[PDB]
RNA sequence: GGAGAGUUUGAUCCUGGCUCAGGACGAACGCUGGCGGCGUGCCUAAUACAUGCAAGUCGAGCGGACAGAUGGGAGCUUGCUCCCUGAUGUUAGCGGCGGACGGGUGAGUAACACGUGGGUAACCUGCCUGUAAGACUGGGAUAACUCCGGGAAACCGGGGCUAAUACCGGAUGGUUGUUUGAACCGCAUGGUUCAAACAUAAAAGGUGGCUUCGGCUACCACUUACAGAUGGACCCGCGGCGCAUUAGCUAGUUGGUGAGGUAACGGCUCACCAAGGCGACGAUGCGUAGCCGACCUGAGAGGGUGAUCGGCCACACUGGGACUGAGACACGGCCCAGACUCCUACGGGAGGCAGCAGUAGGGAAUCUUCCGCAAUGGACGAAAGUCUGACGGAGCAACGCCGCGUGAGUGAUGAAGGUUUUCGGAUCGUAAAGCUCUGUUGUUAGGGAAGAACAAGUGCCGUUCGAAUAGGGCGGUACCUUGACGGUACCUAACCAGAAAGCCACGGCUAACUACGUGCCAGCAGCCGCGGUAAUACGUAGGUGGCAAGCGUUGUCCGGAAUUAUUGGGCGUAAAGGGCUCGCAGGCGGUUUCUUAAGUCUGAUGUGAAAGCCCCCGGCUCAACCGGGGAGGGUCAUUGGAAACU
């Protein structure tokens, strides 16, 4: 982060977009199943483009409305 | 320095005023000692309501108002009752 | 909305008709003729609230505060909230008969201009007190919406004094809940919005 | 004016956790988004700032410059050139007052800073009224002006000229101090009043009129005194934090005397002399933070926060000092150093946005480099006026609340199409089409508020001074005149279904389900937990449901959480009795009676400003908002009652 603290976060989407040295915005989300990670990555950030071909769950996972 | 004066209240477009005995050193919405009644500009009719007696006690102590405040007292004869007291 | 597809969900002719229950009492949908189940109190008190709020199309930001505006009112809080949403000006237009639906009464307030003791009122949610007169100026004096609904001579409620061509509307002491709601059960919406 | 629900288990009750429904944001993010009022909009960086503006005002304080042409006269080209001081105009400087308020920010500060109630015999207060008195007689400068000199500039130095309501003496004065008397009273210092004596202590003119030219007069300013009005300073009880894994801390500390010093009390400063003071009711220390009316939440008791608007303190790049002024240790003043920026001809200087905007930078993240002094306000002036980034409005972002839409009636054929299917059908359903419909708004053209009250100048009448019917002063009324927003709100008529809906959920919590895809993989997940081939829990489609110009997620705080339990728990085994004693401090008290009034009870009075909550009206097309009136809020203080209980 920009605090200086290196905390392992989680990638939610159906496949990722991120590579090293990216812009990652983090909301507070508890993952019960995985040991130690308590941070989602906001799919739909400044760098995270939205997941491919998603209609339901539009606000989450950063996809625009496909075509109207 | 002690000017009996108006005090700006109300919404953005349509103002409201309260006639206020205060010190001029405090700001336009600043503090005060004791007030007299009201003023309404946004009514095309009347309803400028004054206590009409309490300020005369303050005028005997001496507190000069601005003329835009003062001519409301002329419309209800506070100053002319006070000028009779100055002629008394 | 559709204003009729939502009442078959409630399973009642909310304006009061013989239609919208014939041939299809199952509520909407493909899971309609698949036989329904029995709900909970939370299942009931939604529909019991929604059998009153879909009468008038009130969005629930405006439905909550009128419940709170009944809170400061004296009397029993259930029957107080019955008074405010039948002193609704949308309902007053519909109870004077010139609207076949309460949704038709919304344009009869919005741009089918109408005069409450003066200039005009474009407010579908004006709280109406006894002692007010309602009329329409010559700009929309007799249009076919009014002309057909004058000819649809429905029964006049007994808290209203209404003439057809004179078009004036005044009141009595209150609209009485015995006259107002035959279908809607009260005292359940209060226990909905107390929680 | 007080809802609960899933989860330990094979099954049950407890116990105990967390989870969940709710309510707010100065909130951000994702997706979308038509409009209108009202309100907010750098919390991190009190980090650095390009550019412009944010505080001047008086020619009626004053000298001079500065234009001026009422005329006068001159030289002639008829084109001019002048020489006098017209009306009047300009104000570098001088001097008067303001700049100490208005405005912002939240860094330090855990203490009389603030909140509340107090006390001053221990104080101050220019500008305000009202009263009491007045305003005598002189003096010496000096800026500007020029004339030189030195400087790159910043600017500086020298020599003459000159003014004032500038400055400085002399008089007279009910200040004050001293000296000596009296009177009265308080709360010790004492206080108040009166007399005498001594000592000094002032002031100013200007504006206009009337003039006998001596002056007079109003008005403004001036010196002094009294009060009131006015704010400020100092002191004091009582309040609102975190840690004992901070128990010892302070020598001007704590005392006295005298001295100085401060508007004022004082170790406030210093000498002397004394050894005290602060402390288990938590000192000292440390981390933390501006406080308060209030905001949010809770059913209340409480808990959280202290943003905007209103009170007060503190700070003005970091630090220290100090002047003039009634008032500062001065936000846009000086002097010094520290960092940094800028300029220099290197000798030298200038600079301070946490003023309005804007930019950098920080960060998840917060707006326009507009117009107006029309209203309110201040500043000065006799006023007009001038000056106003206070304020007035416009502009930005769904940031939030409220308000309005996105068509509406009729219409069965259950159209078409879509989805599903036991292929009969089912649903998307009166939903569309059709017919009818108005125009909020959208669009076009018109009309066009209140905010604006005035000042000022004119008119009178009254009163007041006046040598006066001069001439004013106020007081009344009468005429005149003044809009940034803005032709904006608004209203009038004309136009079209035409401009305009979405996100979230759909096993149980929790309202709502099927079909395909899929096969511990891809993926959901707040909770229990869902998928190793029939996923109502993943993804998609249809269809529902949720709410709406918004919806979800996110971080916060409160609630449900009776899960820190005073109201409102426990302790046999569930978390919990110290291993047991002797006991200082603190805690609690038999019976009867007198008395007292600290607690308690209660009246009265004073006060807890306003806005906000709340009671009730009224205003804005309702609402939101705004206004009027009232209540309420204090372990408050004084005073007077009550005597059972402590």
């Amino acid at each position: 982060l920009t605090n200086g603290i290196e905390v392992t976060a989680y990638i939610p989407g159906i496949g990722h977009n991120l590579q090293e040295h990216s812009v990652v915005l983090i909301r507070g989300g508890r993952v019960k199943d995985l040991p130690g990670v308590r941070y989602h990555i906001v799919r739909g950030a400044l760098d995270t483009a939205g997941v491919e071909n998603r209609a339901q769950g539009r606000s989450k996972y950063g996809t625009k409305k496909p075509k109207a | 320095a002690v000017k009996i004066r108006l005090k700006r209240m109300g919404a953005k477009k349509s103002p409201f005023y309260r006639i206020v005995v205060a010190d001029s050193r405090s700001p336009r919405d600043g503090r005060f000692i004791e007030t007299v009644g009201t003023y309404n500009p946004v009514a095309k009719p009347a309803e400028v309501k004054i206590d009409e007696e309490l300020a005369l006690k303050w005028l005997q102590t001496g507190a000069k108002p601005s003329d835009t405040v003062r001519n409301l007292f002329s419309s209800q004869g506070i100053m002319e009752k006070f000028h009779n007291a100055k002629q008394g | 909305g559709p204003s009729w597809k939502l009442s078959r969900r409630l399973g009642i002719s909310l304006s009061g008709t013989g239609k919208e229950l014939e041939k299809r009492p199952y509520a909407p949908g493909p899971h309609g003729p698949g036989q329904r189940k029995k709900l909970s109190e939370y299942g009931l008190q939604l529909q019991e609230k929604q059998k009153l709020r879909h009468m008038y199309g009130v969005n629930e930001r405006q439905f909550r505060t009128l419940f709170d505006k009944a809170g400061k009112l004296a009397g029993k809080h259930g029957e107080n909230f019955m008074i405010l949403l039948d002193s609704r000006l949308d309902n007053v237009v519909y109870k004077l008969g010139l609207a076949r639906t309460r949704r038709q009464a919304r344009q009869l307030v919005n741009h089918g201009h109408i005069l409450v003791d003066g200039s005009r009122v474009d407010i579908p949610s004006y709280l109406v007190k006894p002692g007010q007169t309602i009329g329409v100026r010559e700009k929309s004096r007799n249009l076919s919406i009014i002309k057909e609904s004058v000819e649809v001579n429905n029964f006049v409620p007994e808290y209203l004094t209404f003439d057809a061509e004179k078009l004036e509307g005044t009141f009595t002491r209150l609209p009485e809940r015995s006259e107002l709601a035959p279908e809607i059960n009260e005292a359940l919406i209060v226990e909905f919005y107390s929680r």
